[PDB]
């Protein structure tokens, strides 16, 4: 595979470069700490906010297509399900709204810091916190949406098979839909002590 | 789009609160022109 | 100021938080989705078996509670006005990896066992009990990642 | 080149102006292509539905409209000496609108194809498809909105 | 109120196997209602979202 | 105390942003290349036994 | 996982196929059909199912068991061909692979008729429509396999399956047709198993491997039992007919190849525990159909699988047979065996 | 969505107003609202003729919900008046509650001072202003929350 | 080499002049190839439609006209001592037209193949394919536009 | 930060605490999943064997207990100012137990699936499966022994 | 940290101690798994052979004994201030034994599966499988000889 | 650490000592596995050939002996203060022998499988397989030789 070959080549190049720097006495030249300290916290915060919204949306859309495509197929013979299983599509679109919400809350901390107080303890902490909280919310909402959509497709097919089945599969969705909520909560806890850039 | 997001706010947020549903639609025996 | 508490140490602590939450959610979602595809498949045949077959989804959710607990504990120890050691940050990065990947493994096992048992004990109602045992064994795998994470938190702050 | 406004700050904003259109046009193209495949498969049997199964191809284009809006707003905030914070904000605003539109388009396509294929058999399903499609479309909107909010901060209180 | 909503009606039914169905339905309804308050309050922000857009 | 003369923090930020973008673009293009037309509904049947 | 990428192309397909499945006649519906006193009553009862108004264009005097079978089969095949008209990529290849077996069956029906001088019109009427290819009626011109292959079947998708059928003599007869039909079903099943293993994702890879292993096992058992009737055949020749994908392979298939009597087949099947009682008692065909229905039912417990298109086609194909059977017991009035309608859904 | 339970509170009676007004909140423009009102009036005033003739599925749906669309347009006009949005522009009917500094130079960032409250609708003072979006977002988020 | 105008600034401009035409031509070639395959499959039965099923191959080539409009404009703003901001703007403009014309060409090819295949059976479908194709061809336009409105800023107010 | 005890030394030992539990749980989950699939396939016919075909799940679980024993021993030897040698030793122990448990769990899963599937037919095969599973389990114990004999040197004779 | 004995020298000894048991366990697990699959497939028909078709699972377990021997010997020669030459030697011994055991175990699994499957039919084949398996084991013993001859030089004549 | 003899020079020699036995064992294992599969497939019908179809397994074994001859030679020439030229030479010899043995073992396995499968039918084919196997085995020899002739220069005329 071209992708696997590229991955192996990148790994070999990284290993060779690291060994060359280490053996030549310059192992510290590969300083992830300096990279984190000198990379602008603005980049981390904005990447977090963009990835939060984007990944929450990606999971919502991914779930909506999985639930939506299985509702449409099952509704050819049982159109009664179309509106009944639409709650499934609301569990898929709600993660996105969580991400959006987080973006709004995290965007409030995207203030402009002064030149001297740019790479300080508070500003670097705010950058890391908003990057990783956005990553967490976005990935959790991605997983929750794709998983809730897979449950919603099963629920739609079951509802078409038998109406009484739906309420039993919706429970599973309610179990999955909480997974984004938890991520949301955890995100709010990460960026909780983060402050506007100053 | 806004007409259809109003429909969800009614079907999912408003009617989730009081609408039991699952009623029997009223379809009385009536004669209607049936087109071939 | 403190060389042992560099300002990038919170990056590692927040990476641990994200690993915990995201990977535990991935396990709980692999468990609830794959176990749920087994409960809907049987619904067409034994709808009556669906409510008892929610043990696998209940157990998968407890995997995202193991990662929520760990992430909450890690986040409570991260503050912009507190000296976070790069040791505390590595210890919170391992907490996240430990809980998240253990819960991912537990969620894959719970999705695989729940799905097949639910789709299988339609014919044999006696198999169900065994599922609950195996589902326990898988769930313990996540617990162990949680416990190790807790121990790694208690040692990161200290 | 100032501390806060390096020469490479415009790199991020210009990549955000591009990302918004490129990824909302990728999603819109995916949606339009799949919805058109479905429309061509169905209208062979049911041409009368054609000027009414065009809705998914109209929603995918609206995703492209959301990133032509974020792109044009981000391009007019781009400057030679604009701060790195502004550049990061403009990159984030294009990453958000572009990715959300990609997701929304990818979903609009898959769901429009299914709904046009099923509507040729069950007309009552048209309402179901349009409702599932208005929720795939709203994802993109939510990106635009975030992007818009980002741009509301991109140039303001910036030195 | 969460315990209230969850228990008062099923326990009233018990005190006057159907009680199992009543309890299951009440548990599902309570979880749905508690989650739906938040998910419905967040959802109505679509009004602002679409107006702004 | 610079990170590097060639791999400056600005260049690295630009490169990682471009890498994220290129990964997204690769995923999207892979997905779009997976677009297969449903021909069966596009060609006409030729079966006397049926259709 | 199965759900993530399955619905990008096959979500609508699986929904519609599972809707068709929900229309599969249940045991109660089969019993209701059994109580029908006439083919008119059978049509009325079927109208209450998802068959619906499929005989509405058929007059009372035109209702015959053959006509009912034809109409039900045509409905099934129209559904199949529609689902194919909505499928693409790997699924189109899979559904095309399902048709290649009907094509091998039609090639044998066409060439068997050509060697018996029977009219091409009747021979083509009896041919399975799903197994239609443009040059199928042209198999009614030549007798030797050489001309038929070099003129017709090279351009057909069956061409790769003509790699071991040239050994037989140029002159062609009924025994040679059976040999060619078994060789074409061995090569086909091996090719369809490889296609499933490499391209069809899991859990439709496992479900379709199991359902093709059952097909291969049934083919091997039937081939052995039919060769039993013949005076004698080279075991090496038999091995060239037995597919190599099933549970029987490679031990039970070998023992069947060298089997020369019914007790030999019984000994061969004793080792495999999935076909213990098939030859012990009862009707072997009914046992095979019941096992097939059980396997298809199991393929419906697994969602995000294109094995459900195969499981719906084979389930529905049994349903038609069942209806036909019932119709016969109503048309011919032999109701003693009416309840042998093999129902699993 | 579904058939109401026997003698259960009917959701159509409350939707008669709440479905158009929630749409109007989501729409909020006097120009678009007026265009939609005229489109609905075309069907309503010619309702007899349109009913007599045959209609396509989309046109039939539009005509059946002609009063729906009429209410949506009217409430959209009202909301856009409250949003002060007509074809993306604002109206200056009433004296603004904001007073810009007595004098300033071209390109000088000026901030207004609150001298009053706009009687009806959003003040036109923050039209085309840098911070206009921050006030609109706060107000409309809170409005959506309260209305929901 | 100035702070604001390094020697490597023309790299991004020259990469944009390239990328615009490169990706627009890739999309146009994809669209032309698939539409031509469809036209060759259909016109075997229906040659009379050929000089009218050539539309997708015309619409795919407007994608490359858009990429030539941006490459030619980006090229005349390329300079030895042109600012890094101008170079980044010229890269975003090429990527905008190029990767939005790739998507449009892919959509055009798929939709045109489907619509020519279906129009040989249902002539009324030709108008549906033309609408679906205007929505696909629209995407590329948007990228050109965002690419134009990025060149309007490339050399302006630049030191 | 000393020459021998850099600030990044705790990184490696922490990756060893994670590697021990990340990989022993991966192997134990693989084994528990495949053995459970086999048990569910067999016990449909032979429920009486269930409590006794659980052995592969018990064996896969002891693979995760091995990485918990190393993770908890490695985590109680971690420190803010612990030597780089100690960190490398704790990484090597975690890798040792984690990889050896992954391999053992894979072998346990495959062997247990095969042996439960075959034991429903040949009961005498059960003791044979238990022995082949004890051999696969043994491979995790060898990783635990190397990991435990690496922690015996992690903190000792270290400045 | 001396010129000849950097702080990172123990990194390669621990990775060799880990590699010694990590790859030898991978190979042994592969061999045990495949041989057990073969044993479970055969002993359904021929249980009497089971306690004699276990040889490949015993031969694949001597592969892990070879990596426990090198992991244990490499680990007692690990030190905080041990030379970089010693670290490279301990990495090369651990790679030698682990890779050679991985290959041996793969060969021992494939050959054992084939030979157990064929021995249920031709008992005379068992001797042939044991011979081909002795050849597969020598591939592992040769790696242990290279690894044991590498540790004889790891700490010796080292400053 | 001298200019010509850095501390990392032994790294290459150790990778060469490992590479020589690691790749020659990989090739030998591949050859032994495939030849054994062929032998097990054939000897079910023709056990009498078994102690004479073992040749490919004996030939694949010689591939590993070649890697052991280069690994034992490369290791006795490894040193803490051995020149970087010597390290590169010992890496090149180890690569040479291991890669050539890998190729030779792959050829040996394929040819031996084919020849054992065909020899059960045509005994006269056995001599031809031995001729093709002698040719595949000489590809490994030529590596060893190059490796040997590289070690003759590794330590010589080296400061
Ligand atoms: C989706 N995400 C999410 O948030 O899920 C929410 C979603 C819902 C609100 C819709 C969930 N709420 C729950 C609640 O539990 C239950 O109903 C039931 C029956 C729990 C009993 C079970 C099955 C216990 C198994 O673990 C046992 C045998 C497994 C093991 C290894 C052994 C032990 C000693 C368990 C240790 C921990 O596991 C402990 C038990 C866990 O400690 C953290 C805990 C107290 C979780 C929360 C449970 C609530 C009450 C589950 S899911
Ligand atoms: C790679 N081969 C290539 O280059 O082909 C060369 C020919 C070579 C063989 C020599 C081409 N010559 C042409 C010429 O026009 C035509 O034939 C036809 C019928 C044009 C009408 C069409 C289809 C119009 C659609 O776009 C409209 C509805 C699409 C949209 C989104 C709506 C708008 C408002 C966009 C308009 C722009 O699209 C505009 C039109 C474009 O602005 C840059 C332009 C003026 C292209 C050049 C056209 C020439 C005259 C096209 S292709
Ligand atoms: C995945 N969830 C999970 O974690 O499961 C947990 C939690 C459960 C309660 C849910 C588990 N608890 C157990 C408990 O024991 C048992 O049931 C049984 C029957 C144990 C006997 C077995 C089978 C022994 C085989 O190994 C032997 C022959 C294999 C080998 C190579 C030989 C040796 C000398 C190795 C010995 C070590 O193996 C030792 C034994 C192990 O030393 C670390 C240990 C003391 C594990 C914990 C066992 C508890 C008591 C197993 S699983
Ligand atoms: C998969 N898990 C695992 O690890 O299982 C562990 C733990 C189990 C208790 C569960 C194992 N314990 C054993 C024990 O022995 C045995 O049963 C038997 C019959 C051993 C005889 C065999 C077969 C010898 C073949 O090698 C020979 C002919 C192969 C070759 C090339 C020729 C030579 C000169 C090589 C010799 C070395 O190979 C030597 C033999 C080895 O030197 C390190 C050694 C003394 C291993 C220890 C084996 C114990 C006693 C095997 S497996
Ligand atoms: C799995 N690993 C492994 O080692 O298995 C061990 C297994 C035991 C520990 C149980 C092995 N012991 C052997 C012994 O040989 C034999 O039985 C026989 C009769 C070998 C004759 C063969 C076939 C010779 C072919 O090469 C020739 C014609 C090919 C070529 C191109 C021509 C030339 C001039 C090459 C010569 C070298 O090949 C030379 C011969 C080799 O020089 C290094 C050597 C002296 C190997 C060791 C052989 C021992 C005695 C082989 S395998």
């Amino acid at each position: 595979s071209f992708s696997h070959f590229l991955y192996y080549l990148v790994l070999i190049v990284v290993i060779v470069y690291g060994l060359y720097k280490l053996f030549t006495g310059h192992g510290s030249d590969i300083n992830f700490g300096k990279f984190l300290l000198r990379t602008s916290p603005y980049m981390w915060a904005n990447l977090g906010i963009a990835l939060c919204v984007g990944l929450s949306v990606v999971g919502a859309a991914w779930g909506i297509f999985i639930t939506g495509s299985s509702m449409i197929g099952a509704g050819v013979r049982a159109p009664r399900i179309t509106t009944k299983n639409l709650i499934s599509i609301i569990f898929c679109e709600v993660v996105a709204i969580y991400g959006l919400i987080i973006a709004i809350v995290f965007s409030s901390k995207l203030t402009v810091a002064t030149a001297e107080n740019m790479y300080s303890k508070s500003n670097l902490y705010t950058g890391y916190s908003l990057f990783w909280a956005g990553i967490t919310v976005g990935a959790s909402n991605l997983i929750c949406g794709i998983a809730v959509g897979i449950t919603g497709a099963t629920a739609a097919i079951s509802d078409a098979a038998d109406s009484a089945l739906f309420v039993k599969i919706l429970v599973i969705e309610i179990f999955g839909s909480i997974l984004g909520l938890l991520g949301l909560i955890v995100g709010l806890l990460m960026a909780g002590k983060a402050s506007e850039f100053q | 789009s806004a007409m259809l997001h109003s429909l969800r706010l009614h079907w999912v947020e408003s009617m989730s609160k009081f609408f039991v549903g699952e009623g029997l639609p009223y379809e009385p025996f009536a004669f209607e022109y049936k087109d071939m | 100021s403190n060389i042992y508490a560099p300002l990038y140490a919170p990056f590692f602590g927040f990476a641990g938080c994200a690993a915990a939450m995201v990977l535990s959610c991935l396990g709980a979602a692999i468990g609830t989705a794959k176990s749920g595809i087994g409960i809907a498949g049987i619904g067409t045949f034994k709808p009556e078996l669906i409510m008892k077959s929610l043990i696998p989804v209940v157990m998968s959710g407890i995997l995202a509670i193991y990662g929520l607990v760990v992430a909450v504990l890690i986040a409570g120890n991260l503050s912009p006005t507190e000296d976070y050691t790069l040791f505390n940050g590595f210890m919170h990065l391992s907490c996240g990896l430990c809980v998240g990947f253990a819960c991912l493994s537990s969620g894959y096992a719970i999705g695989m066992v729940g799905d097949v048992g639910v789709r299988k004990y339609m014919h044999q109602p006696r198999l169900f009990v065994g599922i609950v045992l195996i589902l326990i064994f898988s769930e313990v795998l996540g617990l162990y990642g949680m416990i190790v994470a807790l121990i790694l938190n208690t040692r990161g702050s200290e | 080149m100032t501390e806060l406004c390096p020469v490479y700050a415009p790199f991020f904003g210009a990549i955000g102006c591009a990302s918004a259109i490129i990824f909302t046009s990728l999603g819109a193209a995916y949606g339009t292509a799949k919805s058109g495949v479905g429309i061509c498969a169905t209208c062979v049997l049911r041409p009368d539905l054609l000027f009414k199964n065009i809705v998914p191809v109209i929603m995918a284009g609206i995703i492209a409209i959301y990133g032509l809006v974020v792109s044009v707003l981000v391009c007019y905030s781009l400057g030679q000496k604009q701060a790195l914070y502004t550049g990061f904000i403009q990159l984030g605003a294009g990453l958000s609108v572009g990715l959300s539109g990609l997701a929304a388009g990818f979903a609009i396509g898959i769901v429009g194809d299914a709904g046009v294929r099923g509507s040729s058999q069950q007309p009552r399903l048209f309402v179901g498809m349009i409702l599932i499609l208005i929720f795939a479309e709203v994802l993109g909107l939510y990106g635009l909105i975030v992007a818009l909010l980002l741009n509301s901060r991109a140039t303001q209180d910036v030195v | 109120c969460i315990p209230w909503l969850l228990l008062v009606k099923p326990l009233h039914f018990k005190f006057t196997e159907d009680f199992g169905d009543i309890m299951i339905h009440q548990v599902i309804h309570t979880i749905e209602f508690c989650l739906n308050c938040v998910s419905h309050t967040a959802s109505y922000l679509r009004l602002w979202a679409l107006s702004l857009a | 105390d610079i990170l590097s003369s060639i791999w400056t923090e600005g260049l690295l930020m630009c490169l990682i942003v471009s890498a994220l973008l290129l990964f997204i673009l690769i995923v999207a293009l892979s997905w779009i290349s997976n677009l297969d037309i449903t021909y069966g509904a596009l060609e006409k049947s030729t079966n006397p036994i049926k259709k | 996982m199965e759900g993530v990428y399955f619905n990008i192309d096959n979500g609508f397909i699986e929904g519609v196929v599972r809707g068709y499945r929900n229309g599969l006649l249940s045991n109660n519906q089969y019993i209701n059909l059994t109580q029908c006193d006439t083919l008119e009553d059978l049509k009325l009862q079927l109208s209450s199912t998802d068959y619906g108004n499929f005989l509405s264009s058929v007059s009372s005097e035109s209702l015959t068991t053959s006509l009912i079978q034809e109409y039900a089969s045509s409905k099934l095949y129209h559904e199949f061909n529609y689902i194919r008209d909505q499928s693409s990529g790997s699924t189109r290849k899979f559904m095309d692979y399902i048709t290649y077996g009907y094509m091998i069956d039609n090639v044998a029906l066409m060439i068997t008729g050509t060697i018996h001088d029977r009219d091409k019109g009747e021979i083509l009427q009896r041919c399975h429509p799903l197994g239609w290819f443009d040059t199928l009626p042209t198999l009614s011109v030549a007798t030797d396999l050489e001309s038929l292959y070099e003129t017709v079947l090279v351009d057909t998708p069956l061409a790769p399956y003509f790699k071991n059928c040239f050994d037989t003599a140029e002159e062609l007869d009924d025994m040679n047709i059976e040999i060619i039909r078994n060789k074409l079903y061995k090569a086909y099943l091996e090719d369809f198993y490889n296609f499933v293993t490499e391209e069809i994702p899991e859990p439709a890879k496992e479900c379709m491997q199991t359902l093709l292993g059952f097909e291969a096992d049934r083919r091997s058992i039937n081939i052995a039992l039919n060769s039993l009737q013949s005076s004698d055949i080279d075991p090496d020749l038999k091995s060239d007919l037995l597919p190599n994908i099933g549970k029987l392979y490679p031990l039970a298939t070998f023992h069947l190849a060298q089997a020369q009597d019914f007790e030999g087949v019984r000994a061969a099947l004793a080792n495999v525990y999935e076909y213990r009682g098939f030859l012990e008692t009862g009707n072997l065909e009914d046992h095979f159909y019941q096992l097939e229905m059980e396997l298809c039912r199991d393929a419906f417990t697994q969602q995000f699988a294109i094995s459900t298109v195969w499981a719906w086609m084979k389930s529905k194909e049994q349903e038609v047979r069942n209806i036909t059977w019932i119709a016969e017991c109503i048309a011919q009035n032999q109701r003693e065996r009416i309840n042998n309608y093999i129902s699993v859904y | 969505y579904g058939i109401a339970q026997y003698r259960e509170i009917n959701a159509g009676l409350p939707t008669i107003v709440t479905f158009p007004f929630m749409f109007a909140i989501m729409f909020g423009d006097m120009g678009h609202g007026f265009l939609m009102t005229l489109a609905a009036l075309s069907l309503v005033l010619n309702e007899k003729k349109i009913n007599k003739m045959k209609r396509g599925e989309i046109f039939d749906m539009a005509f059946t919900g002609r009063y729906i669309i009429l209410l949506m347009g009217v409430f959209s006009m009202y909301t856009g008046f409250l949003y002060n949005d007509i074809f993306s522009k604002t109206m200056t009917i009433f004296k603004s509650g904001w007073k810009w500094p007595d004098h300033w130079k071209k390109g000088e960032s000026i901030t207004a001072t609150s001298v009053g409250t706009y009687p009806i609708g959003l003040d036109w003072a923050w039209h085309g202003t840098e911070n206009a979006l921050l006030f609109s977002n706060s107000y409309k988020m809170k409005l959506s929350i309260l209305m929901g």
